């Protein structure tokens, strides 16, 4: 709309990675441009920031492993972040802001973003996930565990899909690994146990993995 | 009558017959100055003024701006390129019928809030615009003391325009055809940083340091400057090592330069033999602090500059425009 | 800076008035405020200084001054349920406040809660995943923790909390405790205990390593 970028993605821990946003003239002229990232479940941090001046100006705590600069031959601002690690996993803004120095009203407030960079740190390559079974109890509940797969998504149905009455497939979550974990789960009769036959079916497209998965006493 | 923003227009003594190029733009932008110019006082009037939020300081950027891509105009990125005379003169700006430009002659006004001592003129002092980064050169200086001024001294962010009361005179000169250096006293320059240590001690609560640019283009890094149509770049460490309780800074010419005015670059000849010296007036500079990580020992003030309004706004802060109504 | 959020969660019903609070270690001028969705990037809602950005719409305000500010929505609509954040401008680094989550406002409702030993086919790949299910409560606030034999585990276990259900605005929650197979096999009782609003008194949910 205004501001473009194009980050990279994937990243194994130790690297660097370079995020680049490229500006229209005006906001590249006349705005602030902010370097925000945020990771997931988290708020907002600011990283640093590049004035129309071309001054360049970095949060502390990024400073040893953080380096802005900006390319005045093509209206382009850049950050390059060293050392990654996992905790580094974020999505990656360059965001602008008037910050009280454009000409008129001189406001402040981030009022356009860029679409972000996702950036993962991990070594992991692409992998399946392993799904193993969350038993019934003794209302019950039931489930599958679908553990260790890289890169997202992984769908999961029940029963070819003919199930999805009360069923909840959690979020995936990033394990220190640096391979996603999820649940699916599903509440059922009691009296049905005995008869009715339960089976998750997973699919990770990005490695042809689909597994079929009976969860049963 | 209260602050209205209007395109103003500029009057000055530019020379008809002279190719120099500030003169053949002025000759076509401005007009001859008033002879006898008026200013009136106005008694018991208070006005508030605030140089960072002041459209005059836009419109004379607006100007150099036009005045830089109809004189200079040499070629790149996507583009003849005679060489020219370079000397800015001074420029009057004046309003229209139906506006009036308010001064603020009230001593070591700090650049924003209430001015008792005002008074109306027709036209601004003569301002030479001069292009220049970290120093502000051949500008005006306060009367009583150095002035340091900010939006808000403690947003690190904000930049600082510092005004000096004694000038510091620079000579630059080029008798490899691409290597020049600039000089100025050693002992003066030291006795500069001092009075520009006090007046931050007025607000510091805070022991001062000065360091060298952090980096960025190198138009900010060095005192980045033009001198006889070729373009300056010096590196002013040496100006700038120094912790508060003869000077020869290394210069080089750049053919390829970044436009200040526009995203791009711009590239020009290479500078022509012969002399190359331009004395000049240190009369301010444009100073950046570190914040966010100061610590009780040191405060990290560095030279700054890049953004061009600051350099108009050193001028024009004392000026305010209303359409008397 | 630092600002500070108040209430981590505000639950109202469409047509209620939102108010969302943020707190500053110091004194500020103003604090600007954004709205998030997920998935999305932030939506500037109160331009500095006040009042608000082009685009939003009449509902929002905004208010403070000093140490304390507000934003106010005057009638909340569907559209406004998501995050929102306060933001502030004195120095770098600029600070962010941790979030409010606005949500749709329900009766109080206990989990139904579940446990989840490791599968025997788990066991295998030389780890063990200990699950704890917690299904259909409100609010969204609940606490999980995990004991084996009365030790209290801390750092290693991972909750995960869906979106509120859309068709009956409750939530749930997962919470896996992994172990390697070894210290798995090392303790007898895992049990999670479960705090939260609807519950009068923690609920434990737990078993014994190797009987059915
Ligand atoms: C080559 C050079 O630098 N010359 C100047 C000299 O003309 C000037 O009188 C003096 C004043 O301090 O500074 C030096
Ligand atoms: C009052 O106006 C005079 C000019 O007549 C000016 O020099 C002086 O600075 C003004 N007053 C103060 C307190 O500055
Ligand atoms: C600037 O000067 C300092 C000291 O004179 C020197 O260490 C540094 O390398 C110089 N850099 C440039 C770009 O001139
Ligand atoms: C700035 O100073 C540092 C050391 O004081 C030096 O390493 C660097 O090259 C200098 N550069 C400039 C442009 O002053
Ligand atoms: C400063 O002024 C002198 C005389 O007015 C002039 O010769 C010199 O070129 C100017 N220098 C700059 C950098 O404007
Ligand atoms: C600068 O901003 C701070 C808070 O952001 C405020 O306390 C201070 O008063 C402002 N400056 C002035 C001159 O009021």
């Amino acid at each position: 709309g205004q501001l473009v970028q194009s980050g990279g993605g994937v990243k194994k821990p130790g690297t660097s990675v370079t995020i680049s946003c490229l500006a229209s003239e005006y906001t590249f002229n006349e705005f602030v441009i902010h370097w925000i990232r945020q990771a997931p479940g988290q708020g907002p941090v600011w990283l640093g920031l590049i004035k129309r001046s071309g001054r360049l100006m970095t949060s502390y705590k990024f400073q040893d492993r953080l380096s802005l600069r900006r390319d005045r031959s093509t209206g382009t601002v850049f950050m390059e972040l060293r050392g990654l690690r996992l905790d580094d996993t974020a999505v990656y803004y360059c965001a602008r802001d008037g910050l009280g120095e454009v000409a008129p009203a001189y406001l402040y407030g981030i009022d356009a973003w860029g679409q972000g960079s996702t950036v993962i740190v991990t070594s992991a390559s692409t992998k399946g996930p392993s799904v193993f079974p969350l038993a019934p109890s003794s209302t019950a509940a039931l489930g599958c565990l679908v553990k260790d797969y890289f890169p997202e998504p992984v769908t999961v149905s029940w029963n070819s899909g003919a199930l999805t009455s009360g069923v909840h497939t959690f979020p995936a979550v990033l394990q220190s690994s640096g391979l996603y974990s999820l649940s699916s789960v599903v509440t059922v009769p009691s009296s049905s146990l005995g008869t009715q036959t339960y089976i998750c079916n997973v699919n990770h497209k990005p490695s042809n993995t689909k597994v079929d998965k009976k969860a049963e006493p | 009558w209260k602050e209205a923003e209007t395109t103003l227009f500029c009057a000055s003594d530019a020379k008809a017959y002279e190719t120099e190029k500030h003169n053949v733009w002025a000759t076509h932008a401005c007009v001859p100055t008033d002879p006898n110019p008026q200013e009136i006082h106005l008694e018991n009037v208070t006005e508030e003024f605030n140089m960072w939020k002041n459209n005059m300081v836009e419109q004379m950027h607006t100007d150099i701006i036009s005045l830089w891509d109809q004189s200079l105009k040499p070629c790149v990125k996507l583009t003849a390129c005679p060489k020219v005379t370079f000397e800015p003169i001074p420029i009057h700006y004046c309003a229209p019928a139906g506006f009036a430009i308010l001064k603020c002659k009230d001593e070591e006004f700090n650049g924003i809030g209430p001015c008792k001592n005002v008074s109306t003129v027709q036209c601004t002092h003569g301002i030479k615009p001069v292009v220049s980064t970290q120093l502000l050169l051949n500008g005006s200086l306060a009367e009583k003391e150095v002035k340091i001024r900010c939006e808000n001294i403690t947003n690190n962010a904000k930049t600082i325009i510092v005004q000096l009361v004694n000038p510091v005179k620079i000579n630059c000169t080029r008798p490899d055809i691409r290597q020049a250096h600039c000089n100025v006293n050693r002992t003066e320059w030291n006795n500069t940083l001092h009075q520009v240590v006090e007046q931050l001690r007025k607000h510091f609560n805070k022991t001062i340091n000065f360091a060298n640019s952090t980096g960025g283009d190198l138009e900010i890094t060095t005192h980045s400057f033009n001198c006889g149509g070729e373009f300056f770049y010096c590196n002013t460490t040496n100006l700038f090592n120094s912790t508060w309780n003869t000077i020869i800074l290394p210069c080089r010419i750049k053919q390829i330069i970044n436009m200040w005015q526009r995203v791009g670059q711009a590239m020009y000849a290479p500078p022509i033999r012969g002399v190359i010296r331009c004395e000049s007036n240190i009369t301010g500079l444009i100073l950046t602090r570190d914040g966010g990580n100061t610590n009780s020992t040191r405060e990290t003030f560095r030279p700054g500059g890049g953004d061009m309004r600051d350099n108009w706004r050193s001028e024009l802060y004392k000026y305010k425009v209303v359409k008397i109504e | 800076i630092v600002l500070t959020q108040s209430p981590a969660t505000l639950s109202l019903s469409p047509g209620e008035r939102a108010t969302l609070s943020c707190r500053a270690s110091q004194g500020l001028n103003f604090v600007v405020w954004y709205q998030q969705k997920g998935g999305q990037a932030p939506r500037l809602l109160i331009h500095g200084p006040t009042d608000r950005a082009p685009g939003v719409p009449d509902r929002f305000s905004a208010r403070g001054s000093g140490t304390e500010f507000s934003l106010v929505i005057s009638s909340v609509e569907p559209d406004d349920f998501a995050l929102y954040y306060c933001q502030e401008y004195s120095s770098t680094p600029y600070n962010f406040g941790p979030g409010t989550r606005v949500e749709r406002k329900r009766t109080v409702a206990a989990p139904s809660v579940f446990i989840f030993p490791p599968s025997d086919e788990q066991l295998k790949s030389g780890t063990a995943s200990v699950v704890c299910l917690l299904n259909n409560f409100y609010p969204r606030e609940a606490k999980v923790q995990w004991k084996v034999d009365n030790a209290l585990q801390s750092g290693n276990s991972q909750e995960s909390v869906t979106e509120q259900d859309s068709k009956d605005s409750t939530y749930s929650l997962s919470s896996t405790l992994t172990l390697s197979k070894a210290d798995y096999e090392k303790h007898k009782v895992y049990a999670c205990e479960v705090t939260h609003q609807g519950l009068r008194s923690p609920v434990t949910k737990s078993f014994n390593r190797g009987e059915c």
